[PDB]
């Protein structure tokens, strides 16, 4: 195996395929990247046994076929550390892989390509293409609502669903839920899968924010995404995930509309004097007015009064202010609509100008 | 004092 | 106590005095800021018992004299969280301090101004002024060589010495030493004091390179610096600081000059294959050439060859990577000069174009 490639043609791919690797690999091979030269292409692959990221790099300089695995962090750091424009010559020499550039030389230890973990073959059952920007929107709109190491391991991931002509994501941790739907232009078979936490992170990382379209393939137990010369594949999480349609408040009769930023800034200031652990704030809704109050164990108190559009009966309701701020931060809009029922029921929050995303937050008893 | 959703 | 002032006039002062804080504030009182209104001025003071920072704000709006103390971080966050252009009205009302702006209200807990610790009166014995940029240069040139949590407390700080017409800083952790001196155009008495590391950080913090000079006053047990309308005071550290004059190599006859950036990147790249738990590289010096090599337990190896200017006898000597990189990062000049003696003696490093700073690094056995 032999290849010579310009530093920058190699750097981003190395960075990307290293994504799924941890700071401390359980076993040596998991800290390595698989390098394969075949048919004028160098392929780089990184894995954590649950998912893998592959990059294809075109070789325009002389090369020889073959494969090996070498330490990912070390190889990336070497390439990144070389001068801009450096030519990086690489050759497999049995127990070691020799990297040369200028008068810089590096000998890395190798592990057999035959020993590199490989995800089982699988078949795609649904396929579609969508703009990278749509995938980014879908994930960013709901990722914060995923559980963090919950017993219901399925809540630690994100649900991806195809319906009619839309792709939708759903995340929930039992206290709040986020759902976002986006049209795809294609007619798809109704489908529902759970993508693991690290999988969601990798999907986001592979979006360059360019014109390259995103091609998705979903099987019974895997999801694959292709962008440019990168291919990400992850196993899916098994389990039964909640039906957002049922979690949404049944009859949120009371509707309030308010500027997103004024509401966010008021909650942010009130949060300063809320209980450091429980973070509770009180909302008192009255005709065209919202009063937010917060108090803590030190007898400190914050009060914010805001003009809003509201005509229902008066009511008071408590919330974890961090859950509310998380939603307002995810909604990048001018105005928001809060739909309430009563003090003991969940509230649904959405962009006042779009039903694309919806957030359900359960209240707390102050 | 946090209540939970009916998932 | 009562005052009303623009948020815009409080921001910088608050940041300056609230700085030393956050991490587990010992005495509760130390997490508060002392606020005092007297003769048309609002003074704000923060302290950790070892040092104190005082800021002044002029009051043109109606005000009433008095003093109290309030949670520093909370008061700063409330002020910063209010909208640009906000006016902030503050009044002490018994056990609470009421803060009002627009339709936002905050009631903060207080502690008696009489309880606020203040450094005992002291007397200055040495005074001088110098440019903010000169002080910044003196500190940045040596700060990285101070010890961290060393049982020898006097090394967990920085020596400030006046001699002739220069101000000099010295820092060392017993393995490497940094010294820098700068002329300040004033005839000074010979004096030497040790400023604690936290005080050094704070000093650095109040410097903005303005043409506005820093006024320094040094006493037997304290140091004070006045910059604009901020006054910083810190206790000094007891102990006999080592004499850098006895640390500089006696006759470092072998002089090598190398491009700073090229040497830095060669060290940085070679370090990737050095021992992860204790990173060091071997230098082989020969006529106009430097070879830098690293090895690790995995038998991996790195080699860098650099053209340099050197005409002495050949020698091989090892160094701790971080110590040399720290020096090259602090010099950030075009070329550096390494002055060597032999394989078992420390090296002195300087900017090839300036003798203002000098660094001494012991060799590392590999």
């Amino acid at each position: 195996m032999k290849f010579t490639v310009e530093r920058e043609h190699l750097l981003k791919p190395l960075q990307q395929v290293s994504g799924p690797l941890g700071g401390r690999p359980t076993l040596p091979i998991l800290g390595n990247l698989l390098l394969q030269v075949a048919d004028g292409t160098l392929s780089l692959t990184g894995t954590d046994l649950e998912m893998e990221m592959v990059a294809r790099v075109a070789l325009v300089q002389p090369h020889e076929p073959g494969a090996t695995t070498v330490p990912a962090r070390k190889f990336f750091d070497i390439c990144r550390g070389l001068p801009e424009g450096a030519e990086i010559a690489v050759q497999l020499e049995g127990e070691r892989m020799l990297v040369r550039s200028g008068r810089s030389r590096f000998s890395l230890s190798t592990l057999p390509a035959a020993d590199f973990p490989n995800l089982d073959d699988w078949q795609s059952e649904v396929e579609f293409t969508l703009p990278q920007a749509t995938m980014k929107r879908l994930i960013e709109a709901t990722q914060f609502s995923m559980a963090h190491q919950d017993v219901r391991y399925y809540l630690n991931g994100m649900l991806f669903e195809t319906e009619g002509e839309e792709l939708r994501t759903v995340a929930t941790d039992g206290h709040r839920l986020a759902v976002c739907s986006m049209p795809i232009g294609q007619s798809l078979p109704s489908h529902s899968v759970i993508v693991p936490r690290k999988g969601v992170i990798e999907l986001m990382r592979m979006l360059d924010g360019g014109d390259n379209p995103l091609r998705v393939q979903i099987g019974s137990n895997n999801i694959r995404a292709h962008v440019g010369d990168f291919i990400f594949t992850s196993k899916l999480v098994d389990g039964r995930f909640p039906d957002y349609r049922r979690v949404l408040p049944k009859n949120p009769d009371k509707h309030l509309e308010a500027g997103c930023d004024l509401l966010k800034q008021a909650f942010a200031r009130a949060a300063i004097l809320s209980n450091e652990k429980f973070r509770g704030v009180r909302l008192y809704v009255s005709e065209n007015q919202l009063k937010i109050t917060a108090n803590n164990p030190e007898q400190e108190e914050a009060e914010e009064i805001l003009d809003v559009t509201y005509s229902g009966a008066e009511m008071e309701i408590g919330f974890n202010v961090s859950y509310v701020l998380d939603v307002l931060n995810a909604l990048k809009c001018e105005n928001v609509r809060m739909m309430l029922t009563d003090s003991v029921s969940s509230v649904q929050i959405e962009d006042a100008a779009s039903q694309s995303a919806a957030y359900v937050v359960m209240p707390m008893r102050l | 004092r946090q209540l939970v959703l009916g998932l």
